[PDB]
């Protein structure tokens, strides 16, 4: 009963995990898992709200780690080059983490159908071998079919779409971080809010958001 | 695209499928073994 | 055959995965551009060349040409109009590549969930498998899912992707023609030499 | 590579393969018909 | 033969391939492709050596190839070299684009023929299993499905892709013939000797795909 | 069972030897073994040793070779050339080993299917018992299974592991080259530590932080 | 009947492969590609150690290899380095293009062979499934299908694709050979130290596939 379900999930998920652990390390797999969880349960801050907070701060002179780091390095580091270097490094690092989480889940989605095909080969082998015990072809055919189905479902409805959501979230985080870096530069040189808003207004429809308009 | 050997794999699977169609072409129905298969499949598939 | 649950499985799931891939506003954007590339024929490049010659002789049917004329009326310099036209062309190319990505993505996901749906139907049949005479037709309905994906993969979504690629190529070509005509008009040069220059590009 | 319908075709072919081994697992074959099938195949292959 | 022919299968394959091709090509471009395919498959392309022979024969004097007829007609007309060159280059580019488009149409046909072969065999397996009361009689029913698959395979591998490849070969031969005709017509217009052009004209006779031959 | 893996690996080796000689094939197996039974050295210990040598003025073989080369007396560009050549040689060996196991992965399923087709020929040519037709097929089909396993679960995983080990050695050796250059030029330890800390947080390592 | 089956399967596979390749490639191209495959399988490329030895021998001197003969003739003929370099680079490019095109012919064979094997199995299975009424039909039909598929697999994997691979390996070997020849002739024309050029040519020995240390 439970043996065929656990065997199918074992072949598929265990094969995927073995191949990916030969590809990535356990700590890096855990890091990618954390990134996916953060991208799937927190909504990326809207850029328009980011511009609103940027102009509010400019006129004055929370709830966002990056700009809080910018204003903390602003009160201390008076030069703009140290802040620019740190901010670009953080943006590049986050881009790297998202790209590599994408890589981990694309690897999972690439390998899982291969494990489904190996599973149906194993089921064919077992039930072509027995062919005489009814209690022996049932589990075998179930293993074949369910390994194929789990490969298909995990590949096309979990791992590939998690990778695509991570790519989308990487683009959104890149945009938000670039806008916050621009705002920190604007508060560095004390630019007027109107000109910086006009300089940022070309970002509300940039790339994907160009289809809606 | 796809593995270059996938063509030969569909070849092999189609050859085997048609071989089994031929083996069915002179096969005969059995009721007791049918019921045994159905019951074991029901037990494996969690029903 | 026809079957409501099977087409529902394919279409709903394809939309579901593509929605995790694309926002739903982008879904409308791609569908609308596909409709416009199917039902509204893009004007012949020769007709646009004829309109360019007529305008040069005097001193409009396309939005691009009309906006170029409006930009040249108030005497915008060469650099600003060149930048605006290049941005518009890259914007159109981006929109077309996004629509092609949407329909290509539908192409990859439709048969994947055809296989998902037929496997689900087959495990359901084997888990409720009682009558011999019905093992045949039941799996038949299961194949109905696969077939639909196949059709949608090969007769609807992939051809629309290729049609959008073709339309995009022609649109960038005609809009390059339009920027060249705009430059010639703001130059005020004679029609003959500018027509030769544009004919050199074809 | 190969076109994706090749993968769809291989998946469908293997799925029918599983289906037909399931069907045969509960079907009994003829004896003389199978012996003559085997003889024809043996003649054909050498 | 009767067991290898069915009208529903051929109708499915050809209708669907034509539909998918017409969503990416027009009826005019498809007709142009068919005409170029017939012209390439019925009228052979002249060996270049015969072109040099005719060129040197008519150079000192200063007809089967229509491009050379156009060239000599423009030469007799008295047009300046710039316009003659422009018109001839336009003709070569038009022929090259037409040949590439014919290759594209037949490649699209060869790409979408086996896809619709799989669609047709899906339809056939649907019918076979929907009328499956006993696996005793499934031979011919499965056979027609395999038959649609085979029609797709044959049309893709032996008709449309060979026609596309033959059109690529014919376009390479056309480029060679057209450019040799260009050089010869230019030499005739200048009025030079027949021997002098034969020194540089044979240097690039085996260009590209002919480089393996030597 | 045994004859099936024998056929798959024999056909794979036979076809692959037309691309890689027995010398190169054994070199690839030696590289794979050395990467599998040994552990790569963590860059933190390398950074510690570099900063220790920099403040002062080793088991690691590249470290010993570089330190000896720099204490022998040689221009900066000469040590740069030697270190770059060694790093590139190791990179080339690892890429070629990845290539050998990738080629084995590409060829294994095709040879599994060839073995299966040969088995089916040998079975249909000696059809005697219907009840034994099944397992006979199962044996022939068995070959195909091994191809799949050897394609996805042996040869391709070793190709991935060699790629990973290659990145690890390239990163370690780049840290070594930078540290040796800093040792020669007498740089301040803080800037070199900053560079090493920056380098340790790029690439596939970035997910761990 | 068995000999008829073998002839028909060989005919389907090999004749179809030949016909489809002949549309793509000129008959002269096919003949030359066969000649190059034979030459690669029949002659062992001269080891780069021997060429380095010969190069240093005429390096400290101030003959078998044909390209060595051409380079020596050009160096004696008093032709400047640009003309000699360009001409022999043209010759190297010609041999590279030849080997690439022969690889293409055998790749085309290895692509079309399983396609024709599938055409053969479709034909054989259609014939068998139409003719369940007799053995005399299904025997040869199944034999045709299986043997045409097996021949497709074997010719594609163990003949045509590995011949393409051997041709590409020989192309790399001959490119290394003639690049060594170029370096040696140029070093002779400069007249540099035999030891320095010896070491610098030995430097090329660690290129591509020969990392076996
Ligand atoms: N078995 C064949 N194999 C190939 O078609 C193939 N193989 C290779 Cl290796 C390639 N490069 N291109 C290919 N088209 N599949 C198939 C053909 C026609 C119909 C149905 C199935
Ligand atoms: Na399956
Ligand atoms: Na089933």
């Amino acid at each position: 009963g439970m043996f065929v379900d656990v065997t199918s999930i074992l072949i598929v998920v265990g094969g995927s995990i073995f191949v990916v652990l030969m590809k990535f390390t356990m700590g890096q797999f855990f890091g990618a898992t954390k990134i996916a969880g953060k991208a799937f349960m927190f909504k990326a801050d809207e850029p328009e709200d980011l511009i609103a907070k940027i102009v509010e701060m400019a006129d004055a002179a929370i709830n966002n780690t990056f700009m809080q780091k910018g204003i903390d390095l602003l009160v201390d580091g008076h030069d703009a080059d140290v802040v620019r270097a740190a901010l670009k490094k953080d943006i590049a690092l986050t881009d790297e983490r998202h790209t590599q989480g994408t890589g981990v889940f694309r690897a999972f989605g690439d390998v899982a159908p291969a494990m489904g095909m190996i599973g149906t080969l194993v089921g064919l082998v077992a039930m072509l071998s027995n062919m005489d015990d009814p209690k022996a072809i049932g589990p075998a055919m179930a293993v074949a079919l369910l390994t194929t189905l789990y490969g298909a479902i995990l590949s096309n409805m979990v791992f590939f779409p998690i990778a695509d959501k991570l790519s989308l979230r990487r683009d959104q985080e890149t945009l938000n971080r670039r806008l916050i870096m621009d705002g920190v530069l604007a508060i560095q040189d004390g630019q007027n809010p109107r000109v910086i808003d006009s300089y940022l207004k070309n970002y509300l429809n940039e790339g994907k958001r160009a289809l809606e308009i | 695209g796809l593995p270059l050997w996938m063509g030969t794999f569909a070849d092999l699977m189609s050859l085997l499928m048609c071989f089994f169609v031929l083996l069915l072409s002179f096969s005969e129905m059995d009721v007791l073994k049918f019921k045994q298969i159905a019951g074991s499949m029901k037990f494996a598939f969690g029903v």
